[PDB]
């Protein structure tokens, strides 16, 4: 998952 | 409001207790977890990325399957009006749930063709060290229950309900799900082909873009763009760190990612370095990158  | 077995859900409440208290929710969770992962092909597929939305109807001739993958702290939400079949799959990551659930409701409430009910499905996440999946389930159940329309919770396999452990390290059981639009059936799935413009659409979310709708059901087109973002801070610094320091700061779950996730980060960070501002460089005439489904069910550029 990508952390914005 | 949000309904379960015809009765309203009392909130706040954990999904584990909500599933234990209602047999049909536990029934769906036992079945979904026991499914062997399916390898969904590219035919008729519409892959949804993190922080993306896709809505369509069984009257579509192009798209027959929606799906998303790599959900570690995210929740892949599926909303569907039974009867007519309007289906919406989004990959909620929790950046702004208060404004994303109205996007989901509006994507379905436009299809009016009365008959059926609204069924919502919630899958993904695990028990992480940062309580991210727990906070995302809290927000999603509250935003749906604040709605006016009656929404019936059918699937709820999230967080504690979707968790496994190896070597005293926790990570999710279900990483991705596909939902077949003609038959309204959801199953575990993996996706080898993830549509066109993977690096362009992933860099948009890593740069801080909001949730968008990527499919227009009227013309059956894939519309990617135009996107504009601030140049990502310290691209060269993160492009030179090791794999360990990349997952700790650019990922919400350092130890729960699928393999080669660093390759996905390095490839995406590489894209942001070449394109600091893609406003008038990747979108000529400020028109979106249009795609349509091929005779063989593939995404071909128009």
């Amino acid at each position: 998952n990508l952390a914005a | 409001p949000l309904l379960v077995e015809g009765r309203r859900v009392r909130l706040p409440q954990s999904a584990g207790d909500l599933v234990r208290a209602h047999p049909p929710l536990e029934e769906r969770a036992r079945l979904l977890r026991g499914q062997s992962v399916q390898q969904v092909g590219p035919q008729g597929l519409l892959y949804v990325q993190q922080r993306e939305l896709a809505v369509t109807s069984p009257k579509d001739g192009s798209i027959s399957i929606l799906g998303s993958d790599d959900a570690t702290t995210s929740h892949i939400v599926v909303l569907r009006h039974t009867g007519n079949g309007a289906t919406c799959l989004t990959h909620c990551d929790g950046t702004d749930t208060k404004a994303e659930v109205p996007l989901i409701m509006n994507s379905i409430k436009s299809f009016s063709d009365q008959c059926g009910r609204l069924e919502v499905h919630l899958v993904g996440g695990f028990s992480d060290d940062r309580q991210l999946s727990q906070k995302l389930t809290h927000q999603l159940l509250s935003e749906f229950d604040r709605q006016e329309d009656d929404i019936h919770l059918v699937t709820l396999c999230v967080t504690e309900l979707n968790d496994r452990e190896e070597n005293e390290n926790h990570f999710p059981v279900i990483y991705g799900i596909a939902v077949n639009i003609k038959t309204a059936e959801i199953y575990r799935a993996s996706f080898q082909d993830r549509g066109p413009e993977e690096q362009l659409r992933a860099a948009r979310t890593l740069a801080g873009g909001p949730m968008i709708s990527i499919y227009d059901a009227e013309t059956e087109q894939l519309r990617i763009g135009p996107y504009s973002w601030t140049p990502f801070p310290h691209v060269d610094f993160w492009l030179h760190q090791d794999d360990k320091q990349i997952l700790e700061n650019l990922s919400t779950s350092p130890l729960a990612e699928p393999p080669h996730f660093v390759e996905h980060i390095r490839s995406t960070l590489m894209f942001l370095k070449k394109h600091p501002s893609p406003a008038h460089t990747l979108f000529s005439g400020n028109k979106a990158l249009l795609y349509k489904k091929n005779e063989d069910g593939l995404w071909e550029k128009i």
